[PDB]
């Protein structure tokens, strides 16, 4: 009866999160008013996890929306499934905070940390164990990484062993909308590599790409890269939830895929995905699934494993399956692939079986990977960062809010410290 | 008059009665 | 709360928020009497039972524009008060619109920015539209930025000016109200959108194919950049671009912030149902060097931050694609220190159209501020109109006579000329 | 058995008690024609507390009305639940206290209290016994400040054994009406620290707090003002009322609250105060009850315990809870944050229980606890004080009326004695 | 049984009695006939079956300003022995209303009084209504208050004088009546409110914008200001005010109680509905220096105390959040030895409306009467008018040669200087 506190930042979190909030709605039974519909005890007993108890009787997510600008919460409440969630959780802001990590995280921000942060506290003692914050943010613009860098830092000063996954998405360099993203994420990351267990590290072109190559959509939209996400925030807790052969939670997830603590920004991934034709010509045997995650196509990144070397890697099986070949699928990547995974570490693999499935498919797979090449990920935000830093563009809307330059360089600093470790590990 | 002493209130406090998109 | 204060200074600045407030209402449902049959909040409040009094202060130096709103369609719109008219005009001189005559004018206007504020909780901003090629325009458009500056001089300010022309110019003493006006729009103006007058004759000429029209379609024209300027915070939208990120994304240091507009399509009904209008054609079109509402060739400059609107039925996807296009475009030329630069936001709603109007039923349109080294010819060419006339000091004994001391013409010749200077050392 | 009389004085005094006798003749289920719809023996087992009977079966408030003024004599009577009181109980003058001590102590105000005594004696003398003496009064004004502290003063003479449970309102320190808060307010907490028991605290924007943020009520009414304050009544008058588990009168409550005699100042506070968004969403537990009325946004008085210690403090259950779950719950919030509890007295807080709950809810607590930090309050009543006193400011009303400057001193005086006492309690 | 007694004397006496006690009656459902078709008691009686007669004492010397009552469309309304005039006014000469004629007119004004005030069940006010420049109004005032201070030298007297204006003016004796007659003004009144008719002339043209009012339309905000002050006296009400409240709460030191007045909103029917007539915005009309009924710019000055009355519908959560907004405003200061103190009544009863005048139907009303030190400079003003004309005994001769004997003008000389001098060291 293990719980994890969900709290959504920015507007990109707030949507990447209620798409997290129905897609695990349905895999327990929760109708948009709060009300289990079926007849099923393992879609029910561990609702503790994700979900309250009222003398309602509904069961009201354990989620804390966070937004300075009250229009993307207007937009969840009033969109399907956002009767589910507290009023009380909406801590509104009425400034906007707009593209500024300045403001996010010193200026105005700062006077709403204190009220978020009882909403936290409100959830949090409401038990005898936490076992994770996770946490979904934008590192791209203001609210996002801003004061999504406040809330993670003063979790982890009030709360020093409980883990605190971070679905965090970062900036884009192909097309991206916000001209100071390089700024968004080089003061972000310093944040996000010391007070953080693990950063499901996220993209936009190679969730596009997904949904380009796998899905052969034609009309992507926001919400189905919303949906991809919260589909494997969904595998990736699926253990703490359900039962199963081999159960694995986020701990085991992260005790099992770090070396040495700084070097814990993965790739996560999700790899039942057919297309329009391919569904019915799709087999749905373990090394097909196997097949779906080593892939640079089905990765979640656009920072291509092949130029890298795997660290560790791990996959949280999900469905009816053989215990045999959930293994001897990872041997065999790890023999016919013996190049791209690292030496100083046999079997550099876990496979975790749980016992249910997502709704409709046989099984599913959720990819966690440690990788070097994240390096690739560091180093094109430090490119981005250093052409504007050199000349000091848009540098006074973040000394003026209140901050000095050394404070750049510090965050450079450790961003290119973080290209670094990962390049003799390689 | 007593139109200032309303009773916004009943018994038990729990105060009495009374754009988005699509994304699909 | 949702709102902004739209002041209006000058001949044009009345007549350009004619042409807004006419679309602001049919946008909003608002009837010419204020009662329409939370969107509007951030134009219109909430007086009586659905009176919806506009937000704005109408202001102008002579009776003859004010009076005739106050006797026109909109008599019963606006809160009468609200149109402070002058009594005798600056007179195409900025001594008597600063000095003079506007050392009066100002005190009434700002008791209404006093009461338009206080109605209101959460105000972003002061959409300021003025001529600059005259007086009033440019005498309270000064005088009213510094004074604005001082007690609500923690906000934003956007302002539309009118600069003049490059050719054509109905007046000669225009470039002495110009150059005596960058003196207020350096340093008290956070956003200085440039619009021009052949810009938006030659887009009507190519686009709208109107052979003779008139300033009530170049307001027109203004007034729908304007909705796509603020569309985001009344209306919904994918990537909303509230008030204070046309500024965050677009002003690099804090004296370059002269940006300049292009909307697209500005497609008559014959040309509507020819085209495939999209997302990709229309930021290309915006994009082509002559959609400029400035007459500034943006290939002999170079780009720096570049904002765009979407505004209808747009994908971000395709948004995404476009930008692309333009990127990998060769005659299109950013700078070294921004390797991002496009800014952009996508709003739900389509573009509205006036009825009887010159604009056709289009699905998607993109308005595009943006940031460029091109602007500095703009004032490089009004530094070449003051020194011919300040050579032998040219209609001096009015400027002189109506209470300002000579040196400032030498002292806003060299703040100007030090701007292009900044505009110069800003792209190496 | 256990006679409490209320003695209902000053305009703010009758309709904070107009609905004293709107929700306790809601919880007790009498009609304004004064009969009973209840069906039910519990219900009428202890009417005698508060309700003497009559011929034809009508039960009668045991309730002295006083005023100087009969205009809020007449919205009492005219109002709902508002004639059931005896009319020689409605004790009014013909002059009005204009907002004047002098005027309520010393002239006019006086010259009824021959007449307000007569109506106490009538209905106190004849019985078995009385526990106490219940009064509502509105220090700040002329009338519940004024001769309402009068008759405190009397009732202390002719029964110097009985509880004075005194509900007073404080002025507001934000912002108030009624110039003269301050020449009010200290003279009449002179007599409030002898002739006196538990002077409990109510305060005006206090009161507001509660209704903006705990209640959500965009347009709240001065009736909202006395139903949350009358809902505090029930829940300190219970086990006088209704049977309990471990039951505790009000003279109880009184012996082991207060260490010192003149420390008995104490926070009132009501739980659970939920809005209509959340009403189904939360839920009604013993912890979520103690999480509100411990939560400084609830308390009844708008001095912040946070700065400051509770000496001791006690809580009133009312509902069909376990008197266990209550006494982990008193450990807990005891044994985590002790810097708000004082270390010279162990274990700072006792416990009821009634089997009965309030009207409506399934469960509901009142907290009365004697914290230190209401030195806030009586500083900013010294403070104004000073500020007028030392300028010899409207004294010619105060002085012309029939007092002197030494009066208003050595109230000073008195009142600098209670903020030092609290300060080394603390 | 609430009750009080009107004391108009003078031609601003009976004419603001006339546009008052219209607005009495009409409020109060009472006809000029006399007869209604429990609120009456303050300002009626109940002689018979209805007849609400009023209780006034209207009061002059010369007949010619009571007689058109005499025969008005009011004729059928007072009690005819109320309305007292004798032959010959006192032609703006003190000593002609105070030492020679007036003796056998005040011996019967005050047997009037006498048996207004036995019919009283407990009485609580006198409301003098005067003018001070003036004749009657302040000679006749001044003997009728002075054994007034005898027969009920106990009751609060409510005096409400029409000042003389510092540039508008209307006779040449203004310094020679209204200095002298301070001694009424300070010795035998308890609350003194000011109400110079300069300050009534322009709030007509900036809020009503009647370029021209006459003094009827003066006399009828006069009557709504009069109508809000004592009605708490009348109907069922919030958080309530009396005169005894009025008294204690506002007034400091014995001596210091010269007052200003202020009413909001005083808007007209066009400027009714284009605004949302918030208890915030019109608490800012009511403090806004321009909105004071006395030329006594508030800026100058040190507010002392201030009395406000919500009448309508005014919620006291919108009051309390309003008033916070003034002390957080830094042009509205406050003494230092009064910290706190807004005292604010607020009553349920809408303002009502005079038919045929020119103020709109309002929901709410604010009444403000506040005690500035700003008020000295009113005396600061009259005093310069007064020590010229003196300088050489100008208009001596009318005075010490009717009734007088000469050394009254010196004393009331040091009695304007202790007045002023009273005034400095409180507020330093
Ligand atoms: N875009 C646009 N510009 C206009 C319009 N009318 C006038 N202008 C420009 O304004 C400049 C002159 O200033 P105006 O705005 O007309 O008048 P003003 O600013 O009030 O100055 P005064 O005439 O002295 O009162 C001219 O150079 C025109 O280019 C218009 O309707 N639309
Ligand atoms: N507000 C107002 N003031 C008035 C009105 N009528 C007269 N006054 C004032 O009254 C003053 C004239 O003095 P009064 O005492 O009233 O004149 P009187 O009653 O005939 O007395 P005598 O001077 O003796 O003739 C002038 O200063 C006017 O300001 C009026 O209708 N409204
Ligand atoms: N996947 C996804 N990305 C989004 C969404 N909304 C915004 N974004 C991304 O966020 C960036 C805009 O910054 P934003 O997150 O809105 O800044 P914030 O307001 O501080 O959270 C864009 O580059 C988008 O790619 C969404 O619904 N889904
Ligand atoms: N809650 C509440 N407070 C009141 C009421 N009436 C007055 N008050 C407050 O009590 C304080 C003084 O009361 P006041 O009426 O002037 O004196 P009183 O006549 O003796 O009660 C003021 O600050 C008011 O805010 C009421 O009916 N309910
Ligand atoms: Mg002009
Ligand atoms: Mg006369």
């Amino acid at each position: 009866m293990r719980e994890i506190v969900h709290v959504q930042g920015g507007q990109c979190g707030n949507q990447i999160g209620a798409k997290f909030w129905e897609v695990i709605s349905d895999e327990h039974g929760i109708d948009p008013t709060g009300t289990y519909c079926g007849d099923s005890d393992l879609q029910l007993e561990r609702i503790n996890v994700f979900y309250n108890e009222a003398t309602g009787g509904r069961f009201v997510p354990r989620a804390i929306l966070m937004d300075l600008e009250p229009g993307t919460m207007d937009s969840v409440r009033a969109g399907p499934f956002g009767q589910l969630f507290r009023p009380d959780n909406f801590v509104f802001g009425q400034t906007g905070a707009g593209n500024n990590w300045a403001k996010g995280h010193y200026t105005e921000g700062a006077e709403l940390i204190d009220s978020v942060l009882d909403v936290v506290r409100k959830e949090a003692e409401g038990c005898d164990c936490l076992q994770g914050f996770q946490i979904t943010h934008s590192l791209g613009g203001g609210t996002g990484s801003g004061m999504g860098t406040l809330l993670i830092s003063k979790v982890r000063e009030e709360y020093p062993d409980r883990i605190m996954e971070t679905f965090s998405v970062f900036p884009s360099p192909k097309v991206s909308d916000t001209v100071v993203e390089p700024y968004n994420a080089t003061l972000s990351v310093h944040q996000l590599v010391e007070n953080a267990d693990e950063v499901q590290v996220i993209d936009n072109e190679a969730l596009y790409d997904i949904c380009f190559r796998t899905l052969k959509l034609t009309t992507p939209t926001y919400g189905d890269l919303n949906h991809l996400v919260s589909a494997a925030m969904s595998g990736v807790t699926c253990c703490l939830r359900f039962p199963g052969q081999l159960n694995s939670d986020l701990r085991k997830l992260a005790v099992n895929l770090i070396p040495f603590p700084r070097l814990h920004f993965f790739l996560i991934g999700f790899a039942p995905l057919t297309s329009r034709g391919s569904q019915q010509y799709r087999a749905l045997s373990v090394p097909e699934l196997t097949q779906q995650m080593f892939d640079a196509k089905n990765m979640m990144c656009a920072s291509d494993p092949r130029h890298g070397r795997y660290l560790t890697a791990s996959a949280m099986f999900r469905g009816r399956m053989s215990t045999k070949e959930v293994d001897e699928q990872m041997l065999n990547v790890q023999n016919k692939n013996s190049s791209y995974f690292v030496e100083w570490i046999p079997n550099n693999m876990k496979s975790s079986v749980c016992d249910i499935p997502p709704k409709g498919l046989k099984m599913s797979v959720t990819f966690v990977g440690n990788s070097t090449a994240i390096q690739e990920m560091f180093k094109r935000v430090s490119d981005q960062f250093t052409a504007m830093f050199r000349r000091k563009a848009f540098l006074h809307w973040y000394t003026g809010e209140g901050m000095d330059e050394m404070e750049f360089t510090e965050a450079e600093s450790n961003m290119n410290d973080l290209v670094s470790e990962y390049q003799q590990y390689q | 008059y007593a139109l200032r002493d309303h009773l916004d209130s009943k018994l038990v406090p729990n105060q009495s009665t009374d754009h988005t998109n699509v994304l699909s | 709360m949702r709102e902004v204060i739209s002041i209006h200074v000058g001949q044009a600045g009345i007549q350009i928020g004619n042409a807004c407030w006419e679309l602001f209402c049919l946008e909003h449902g608002i009837q010419p009497d204020g009662q329409m049959p939370d969107a509007f909040n951030t134009f219109f409040s909430e007086t009586g039972a659905g009176k919806h009094v506009p937000r704005c202060v109408f202001l102008d130096l002579e009776p003859t524009v004010v009076d005739e709103v106050r006797t026109g369609t909109y008599r019963h719109l606006f809160h009468p008060e609200q149109l402070i008219s002058g009594k005798e005009d600056a007179a195409n001189n900025f001594a008597r619109g600063h000095y003079t005559i506007g050392k009066e004018i100002v005190d009434l206007s700002l008791d209404r920015i006093r009461k338009l504020a206080d109605n209101c909780t959460g105000l972003q901003g002061f959409l300021m539209f003025n001529a600059v090629g005259g007086g009033t325009g440019s005498g309270l458009g000064c005088l009213l930025l510094e004074r604005l500056s001082v007690d609500y001089g923690k906000k934003s300010k956007l302002n539309f000016c009118s600069w003049p022309s490059p050719q054509v110019s109905t007046a000669v003493v225009e470039p002495y109200n110009s150059v005596l006006s960058t003196h207020s729009l350096l340093e008290h103006t956070d956003v200085a959108v440039m619009l021009d007058n052949e810009a938006i004759y030659d887009i009507c000429r190519r686009n709208l194919d109107i052979e003779r029209p008139t300033y009530t379609n170049l307001n027109r024209l203004i007034a729908q950049v304007i909705s796509s300027l603020t569309a985001s915070l009344r209306f919904d939208g994918a990537l909303n671009v509230d008030v204070t990120e046309f500024q965050t994304n677009l002003v690099p240091y804090p004296r370059i912030h002269f940006m300049l507009s292009s909307y697209a399509p500005i497609i008559s009904a014959e040309k509507a149902y020819h085209e495939q209008l999209s997302v990709a054609e229309i930021t290309n079109s915006a994009f082509e060097p002559a959609s400029m509402m400035a007459k500034c060739d943006p290939r002999h400059g170079k780009y720096m931050a570049c904002c765009l609107m979407y505004r209808g039925d747009v994908v971000p996807k395709d948004v995404n694609a476009a930008v692309a296009t333009i990127k990998t475009k060769r005659t299109i030329q950013f700078v070294d220190w921004c390797p991002t630069g496009f800014k952009c936001g996508i709003n739900y709603q389509p573009p509205t159209v006036v009825p009887g109007g010159d604009l056709a039923k289009v699905m998607r349109a993109v308005c595009m501020i943006s940031n460029s080294t091109a602007i500095a010819e703009v004032f490089s060419r009004m530094d070449h109109k003051f020194d011919l006339m300040y050579a032998k000091r040219a209609f001096v004994h009015w400027y002189v006579g109506e209470g300002m001391e000579e040196g400032e013409f030498s002292e806003a010749r060299e703040d100007l000329a030090a701007l292009e200077k900044d505009y110069e050392e800003v792209g190496i």
